């Protein structure tokens, strides 16, 4: 009697219409249960001391048999899983699913427990952009007065990032995911009280459908061209996503001409770079991603989806241009003419969801005599 | 800076492989020319078995160096032929010394080069074969070389090759270009020696996602076809 | 939840067939393909302009940016 | 029903090609690596001595009339010298025990606290005797083991 | 009848023989597949790989 | 609406007279809890590579600020965790608690599933008695017929314990504990559908008691002496339980002289060096833990408990003798007296469980004329 | 399950105090104590005997260990 | 590489590079280190003084 739970997975009631953009949520069920097992045979071969760490990569993409499929179902494991939230998320904002509160804000808690996790993750190569990653990005937390400079060598483990730094993110890096686990089935809890959304937004009580023929096999098909996109860069271009500084080893005393995160962060790293006050860029970056707990305080059309409410669609695929902006100036280096521009673009971030999309549905609301 | 061309090379096809019998040209560039001044440490005379080297070939150049293993039972360390199992023969015994014989300069290794620099096996050949006088109004410093392909057009890597600067096994002629192109099919290799078995899955893979796409699009279409045909109703009293 | 007392519907009537019995690809493309060019023209107006807009900075900013790099 | 019952089948069999091998390379992956193969196979080597030596992480061990003279019926494991050497000046032999995975001491022969010095046994817990390696001699000097 | 009605009457009907058929297959389809998949790919790559070249050393 | 799920902490229906004996089912769940955050703090300075390993803990034992203390709550936090078992398991069987199959061979599961875990995690300070441990031990897969040359050259990645065979348990050692962690949700899932049982064995449907006050505190008092037995052994007495063999760093050439697992195994290891053929051995040895599944398929009192069956009683504490004794047997050398004594216990803890004890209650029927 | 209809129970009383107007420890020594003498005669001879059995092989098979190691 | 005073950093000397060494100048036999000896022996200290006085 366990499966009386599965009912969630066999007998749910779920609505009839919804598209592949609800998929997302279980791809990640994928993912995360792909990159575990993954990232823990790259444990069998990894070592955490920074004298032995990227040789130990290599003894896994050379001596070890398909050692190396590993590395890349794992890394860009980790960009797929990054393109199916971001998507994942914008359906929650532009289908309004935002109004199970209790989801939602512990949506955000799983993405901040992941977008954490990659870069803990990202450093254990131990190359230079690994290194110089992390040598920047904790530095931000040193602007904060009073323990900063307490904090940040605590984190350490020293005055700067070395052995010790190294080896707890493999600690912090290689349980988190078990902790993900956890908050992905209370995630759901919350939303088999209510049940799902659809595209229109409205009560589908009335049409529900069961789960084992119908979705199941939308998701296997779903997760099928989903192992396609990741296979594709593993097996024809892996190096795509990446950044081939990371594959010279850390030389501390070496800077790289370019440090930057990865592709996915960088619309929070543009953020960052266009304020010059360090600290008023620190709290602008925390909060381009807390401000998703600030959407349904700021609804205000008495209407759910967006397939019904034209200037908020035009306004949300404006976002996204705002964010593919976001992600390109990041990766670009900091010059006059992009300077003014990731500075425009992060004002438009946070314009635009503050003031504009709820000004949107007010209006929206009194066309409608409302 | 200066981007680099893109080449037709051999091997840029989603399923072409490398020249094999290009990987054996390259290897003797590297053993002739670069293993005295680059060290690559991340490579094996065994991985060369079977892929341009067989097992007797690269085991008699395992034979050909001499390697420092083995604490005698006296207490000391001596030097013995090399094998297969050992890696490539690190020409230095330490960067400094490497700083101290190219005046500051530091020879980089060269395991993952082509995949630690953008542009790739493009970029080298471009930087071999890009050395020439500097423009007018420019002047480098002694011991330090111009060559377009870099950042700032300032190196200490002086000409390593040009025309008969070696000689191959194969009868091929060695020009300068030939040469380059070799050795950087090698470094190819070493920085990705799973390239020629990558394609083979890469291969297989498209076969069957051509097959199982359509028909689990199928089992959908079957499934939900009961719902994309049913049809409704309102009969109130 | 569960099925049985979800809501309350009254005097609605649903027709289905089994699929054994029915084409599972019925004018896929006879029908299927103005639907998509209908869906397509009702949207992308809307999705359109903002990324029609970025690749103008894309370009812009990108030749800008190359300008400012050469020399007086 | 056949046409429809043989999407899911044809389909069944991919999944099952794919689902071979992705499991067969991760247990292929965790399975010797390279690196230890080579290391298990190449061991090159060069009187009434007997030393301790490594091999696969474990040890290899490396008169003659004395031994010859030692009854085979009387050994609890009979075996005759030759049968254990390819030559008689020459002693391979392997650190483990039979009765359970231990080391003996070298030097008449052996004594392990958990045999003469041909490898055979005589008194103790020990089922068995040294057990004797794949081996062969390429020059007077050198020895190749396995 | 048709093949694929003397098919289902036969293979398809029991899940147990059903099941069966997958797995052999799976064995004649994992032999035909490599097979196939392989000359293509030394076609493309004829004369690159070790063993077309081996046979001189 | 997680916390209608704390009713099972609050409101739970449990029975009036249950002693200390139950109260290790909790404690379990401290030391595993506990168990967990100390492990991980030392994964922060701990290397899995066999140059750097002993020396890793070294670190912690010497220049980390209390690296040492969390050394010694962690790994005799684990002999306390067997402690706890075997008496949560004699209740169990004392008291009649198998006759929920559904919890109890779910008990077995975790039961294996952590002794293997010691067993890993033993290895892992890569010293004598760890190697050698390893060495002995997973040399009897080898009697298995036609597999095991094939399987434990694959468990170890090659030909002997070496390099990879330790990143593996680290990996694999420092993952199962969530995984444990599930299935004693699991377990307990299955328990609050028929709710504990009592000394009596008799249903205690109408003096069940809440939850919140009475056996709370009670778990209050009875986590706090653990924790003193526990750092007693911190702070009074480390190297008891331990092996000073141990601190020496691993020599596969030099064998020590006493091999043994640690005393949690030992009982197992007597019944190994008692039969001299070695695969029948082995099959004694895994059969000394999954005769526990036998249990209630060999029970024949109609009664529960055995503080109403005499006899039972008297065979009972009879085989906790026997299991004693097994302990030491493993512990000291193999010679005519004690290797005489080890053939004895062992034939009793086969004989006792599946022959007396199910005879006792047959006759204990008889005399209450049933 | 939960309180309420766990079982069916009639003409049953239970009296019952609040703790701060009693004593938490009454008649310890002057009562405790030989309940647990009772308790333990109840049962001791049960428990006593195997482990009494044990101390001796534990001692005669030292000993036997022992002058087994020493000589002629 | 070359030499220098010691500092405080600096872990107690190693009067030998290698066990081998250390076999060789002392007729095969190795002196252990002693970081771990008391409690790597059993009867801890009290063994060490017997052994040096016995
Ligand atoms: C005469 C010694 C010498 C030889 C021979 C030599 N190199 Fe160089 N190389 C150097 C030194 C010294 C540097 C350092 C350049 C610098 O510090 O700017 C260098 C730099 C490089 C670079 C550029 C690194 C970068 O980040 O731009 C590459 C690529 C390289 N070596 C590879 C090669 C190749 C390819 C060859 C010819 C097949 C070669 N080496 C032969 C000494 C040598
Ligand atoms: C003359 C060189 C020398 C000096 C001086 C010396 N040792 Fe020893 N020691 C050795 C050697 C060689 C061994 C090896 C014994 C063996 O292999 O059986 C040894 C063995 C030991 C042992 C016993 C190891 C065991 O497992 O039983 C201890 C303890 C020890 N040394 C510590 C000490 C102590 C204590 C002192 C005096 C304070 C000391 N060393 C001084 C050479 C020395
Ligand atoms: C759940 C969120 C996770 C994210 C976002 C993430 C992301 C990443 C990324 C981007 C890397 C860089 C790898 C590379 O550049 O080659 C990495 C490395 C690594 N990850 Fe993950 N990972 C996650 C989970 C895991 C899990 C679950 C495991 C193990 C079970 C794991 C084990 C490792 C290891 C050992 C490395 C270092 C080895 C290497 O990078 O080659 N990670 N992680
Ligand atoms: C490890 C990370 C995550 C996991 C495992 C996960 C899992 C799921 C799954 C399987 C669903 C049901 C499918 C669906 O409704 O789309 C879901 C729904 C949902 N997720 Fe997550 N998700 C994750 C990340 C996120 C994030 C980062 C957010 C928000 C920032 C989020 C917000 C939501 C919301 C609002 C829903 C319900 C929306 C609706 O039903 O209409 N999720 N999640
Ligand atoms: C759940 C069942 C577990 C058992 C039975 C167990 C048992 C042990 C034992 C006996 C040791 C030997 C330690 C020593 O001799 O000093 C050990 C080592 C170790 N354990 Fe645990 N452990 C468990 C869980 C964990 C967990 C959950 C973690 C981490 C979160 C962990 C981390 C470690 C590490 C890193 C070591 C090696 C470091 C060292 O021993 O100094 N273990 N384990
Ligand atoms: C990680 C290991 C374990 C955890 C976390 C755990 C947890 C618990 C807890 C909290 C209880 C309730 C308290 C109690 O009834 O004593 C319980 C009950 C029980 N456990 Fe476990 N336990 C573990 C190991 C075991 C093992 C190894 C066995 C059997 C071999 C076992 C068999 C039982 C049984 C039969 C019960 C119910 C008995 C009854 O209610 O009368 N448990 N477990
Ligand atoms: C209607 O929308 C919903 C509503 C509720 C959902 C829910 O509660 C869960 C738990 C999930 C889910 C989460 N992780 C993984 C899967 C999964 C699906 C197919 C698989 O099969 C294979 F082909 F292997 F991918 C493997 C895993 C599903 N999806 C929900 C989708
Ligand atoms: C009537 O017998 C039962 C019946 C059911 C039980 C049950 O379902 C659970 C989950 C548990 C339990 C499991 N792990 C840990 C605790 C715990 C208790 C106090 C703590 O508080 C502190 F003082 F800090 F230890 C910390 C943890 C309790 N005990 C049950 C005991």
């Amino acid at each position: 009697l366990m499966k009386i739970v599965n009912n969630a997975f066999i007998d749910l009631p779920a609505p009839s219409n919804i598209s592949s953009w609800w998929n997302f949520g279980s791809l990640l069920g994928i993912c995360l249960i792909l990159q575990i097992l993954t990232g823990l045979f790259l444990a069998m071969h990894y070592t955490s001391d920074t004298t032995t760490a990227f040789s130990s990569v290599t003894h896994i993409c050379r001596d070890v048999n398909y050692g190396w499929i590993i590395r890349y179902m794992h890394a860009n494991g980790a960009s797929m899983f990054f393109i199916c939230l971001y998507m994942h998320v914008g359906r929650g904002l532009y289908y309004g699913s935002y109004t199970f509160l209790e989801t939602w804000n512990i949506g955000v808690i799983l993405l901040l427990t992941v977008m954490a996790t990659a870069f803990m993750g990202y450093v254990l190569p131990w190359g230079q952009m690994s290194f110089w990653g992390a040598t920047v990005i904790t530095n931000l937390l040193s602007a904060i007065p009073y323990i900063g400079t307490n904090l940040v060598e605590w984190i350490w483990g020293g005055f700067s990032v070395d052995k010790a730094t190294l080896t707890r993110f493999f600690a912090f890096h290689f349980i988190l995911p078990f902790i993900i686990m956890a908050i992905a089935m209370v995630h759901l809890l919350f939303l088999h009280e209510t049940g799902s959304n659809n595209p229109t937004g409205i009560s589908s009580d009335v049409d529900k459908i069961p789960f084992h023929p119908y979705y199941t096999i939308k998701d296997i098909l779903g997760a099928l061209l989903l192992i396609l996109a990741l296979m594709l860069l593993v097996l024809f271009a892996p190096d795509l996503l990446g950044d081939p500084d990371n594959y010279t080893p850390a030389n501390p005393l070496n800077t790289p001409p370019h440090i930057k995160p990865e592709w996915y962060f960088l619309f929070a790293y543009a953020i960052l770079r266009s304020i010059p006050n360090k600290l008023g860029g620190v709290l602008a970056l925390a909060f381009s991603i807390l401000i998703l707990a600030l959407i349904p305080l700021l609804h205000t059309s008495k209407q759910r989806s967006m397939m019904f409410r034209p200037l908020s669609q035009c306004l949300f695929w404006a976002l996204v241009a705002d964010l593919l902006t976001l992600t390109w100036i990041g990766g670009q280096p900091v010059e006059h003419p992009y300077i003014t521009i990731g500075q425009l673009a992060s004002v438009l971030y946070f314009l635009l969801i503050l003031v504009l999309m709820p000004t949107a549905g007010t209006i929206e609301n009194k066309l409608l005599k409302w | 800076e200066l981007h680099p061309p893109s080449y037709p090379w051999s091997h840029r096809g989603l399923l072409s492989s490398l020249d094999h019998t290009s990987i054996r040209r390259g290897f003797q560039v590297y053993k002739q020319v670069c293993s005295s001044c680059h060290s690559m440490d991340y490579v094996a005379y065994r991985h060369l078995v079977g892929v341009c080297y067989t097992e007797d070939e690269a085991k008699a150049l395992a034979e050909e160096v001499e390697v420092q293993d083995g604490p005698n039972e006296d207490g000391e360390m001596f030097m013995r032929p090399g094998k297969l199992s050992d890696y490539f023969p690190k020409p230095y015994p330490n960067p400094e010394a490497a700083r101290a014989a190219n005046n500051g300069a530091l020879p980089p290794d060269l395991s993952y080069i082509v995949r630690a620099r953008h542009g790739g096996e493009d970029y080298v050949f471009s930087l071999l074969t890009g050395y020439c006088e500097p423009p007018t109004g420019v002047s480098l410093r002694e011991g330090l070389y111009f060559n377009p392909y870099f950042p700032g057009q300032a190196i200490g890597m002086a000409p390593p090759i040009y025309n008969e600067v070696l000689e191959f096994d194969d009868g091929t002629p060695a020009t300068m270009s030939q040469v380059a192109k070799d050795v950087c099919t090698f470094l190819r290799w070493a920085a990705e020696p799973e390239h020629d078995h990558r394609k083979r899955m890469g291969l297989k893979m498209l076969l069957m996602m051509g097959l199982l796409l359509p028909l689990v699009y199928a089992m959908k279409r079957h499934k939900w076809s009961v719902l994309k045909s049913r049809k409704l109703a309102y009969r109130p009293p | 939840r569960q099925f049985g007392h979800l809501t309350r519907v009254r005097h609605v009537i649903t027709y289905s067939l089994s699929p054994f019995e029915q084409r599972a690809f019925p004018h896929y493309f006879s029908k299927g393909i103005p639907n998509v060019l209908r869906r397509t023209r009702a949207c992308i107006l809307r999705v359109a302009p903002p990324f029609v807009a970025f690749y103008l900075v894309y370009t812009w900013g990108t030749q800008e940016f190359e300008k400012s790099k050469r020399k007086n | 029903k056949g046409f429809s019952y043989l999407v899911t089948a044809t389909t069944t069999v991919g999944v099952a090609y794919a689902a071979k091998n992705v499991v067969s390379q991760f247990v292929s992956s965790m399975s010797a690596s390279a690196d230890v193969l080579a290391m298990s196979k190449i061991e090159i080597k060069l009187e009434g001595k007997n030393m301790a030596f490594k091999w696969r992480g474990k040890p290899l061990f490396v008169e003659i009339d004395q031994e010859a003279a030692v009854e085979v019926s009387q050994l609890r494991d009979p075996q005759h010298d030759l049968e254990r050497v390819k030559k008689p000046e020459w002693v391979i032999l392997i650190g483990v025990c039979t009765h359970l995975g231990c080391v003996p001491i070298a030097n008449g022969g052996y004594y392990c606290p958990c045999y003469d010095a041909s490898g055979r046994i005589r008194k103790g817990p020990a089922p068995l005797n040294l057990e004797v390696p794949s081996y062969e001699f390429t020059s007077d000097d050198m020895v190749i083991v396995g | 009848p048709t093949l694929t009605a003397r098919l289902y009457s036969l293979l398809f009907r029991r899940t147990s023989t059903f099941a069966l058929t997958i797995v052999v297959g799976a064995l004649f389809f994992e032999r035909a597949f490599d097979q196939g998949a392989d000359a293509i790919y030394e076609h493309i790559n004829e004369g690159k790989l070790w063993k077309h070249i081996k046979h001189k050393y």
